[PDB]
């Protein structure tokens, strides 16, 4: 495996990789972690 | 094909299996939910992007900026199985599903391989007081009392000053940390960062 890896460079064609959300005043980080990585993977695993 | 998967849909329609909405929940069950019930598109607060955009406004998370400061925890919005007006098609036709979901091993290399092979994962670590002030560099807990567990997105890795780290995305907007990102010590299961990694493969359909 490389010494350094950055998904944002590896998959520049997936704009969600660089995006930062805001959970606001709510303990929803459990969901954000999820939909953020899900967004990313849809883009990665799709043609 | 990039879709902005709705956090709102996940936060509100997952019942008690996910935990308790705004009062925290279970990352692993969130992945499972996507496998069983799938998830619609939905962008940022008041973006009008997708079916179910986030309805809780942004704030200032332990920093100073224009936005009002984050209050603490509020109300979990309601599960409404309909898209915002102006969006086409139907809620149900906008659902995106998972093929599977699984826990990744508490092992640096397993976690490295997974990201490299399938993309960003979700992890969680205990947050201590000194973390809030994160600006830049590699985070290492030294001082401060504990606050809780905090789920995040791990999307890479590196070494800085011979200090290896995990590249993570926080969800405290962009004016927190390093444009919204942070780096934390890797290979030492630091603050439990390699302990609750979960991921899954989308459904090419």
């Amino acid at each position: 495996l490389p010494a350094s890896f950055d998904a944002r460079e590896q998959w520049p064609q997936c704009p969600t990789i660089k995006e930062i959300r805001d959970q606001g005043s709510c303990g929803s980080c459990w969901a954000f972690g999820a939909v953020e990585a899900i967004s990313d993977r849809i883009c990665i695993h799709t043609n | 094909v990039s879709v902005e998967v709705s956090a709102e849909d996940l936060l509100t329609c997952c019942g008690s299996m996910c935990g308790d909405g705004c009062n925290g929940g279970y990352p692993a069950e969130a992945w499972n939910f996507w496998t069983r019930k799938g998830l619609v598109s939905g962008g940022l607060y008041e973006s009008h992007v997708g079916c179910r955009p986030y309805s809780i406004p942004p704030c200032e998370h332990h920093v100073n900026g224009s936005r009002p400061p984050c209050t603490g925890e509020g109300d979990t919005p309601k599960c409404s199985k309909i898209c915002e007006p102006g969006y086409s098609p139907t809620y149900k036709q906008d659902k995106h599903y998972g093929y599977n979901s699984y826990s990744v091993s508490n092992s640096e290399k397993d976690i490295m391989a997974e990201i490299y092979k399938n993309g960003p994962v979700e992890g969680a670590f205990s947050v201590y007081s000194d973390f809030l002030l994160y600006k830049s560099g590699v985070y290492q807990h030294v001082t401060g009392e504990m606050m809780g567990g905090h789920a995040i997105r791990i999307l890479g890795w590196g070494v800085e000053n011979g200090t290896p780290y995990w590249l993570v995305a926080n969800s405290w907007n962009t004016d927190w940390g390093d444009n919204g990102f942070f780096k934390i010590l890797r290979g030492q299961d630091h603050c439990g960062i390699e302990s609750e990694v979960v991921a899954g493969i989308p459904r090419t359909d």
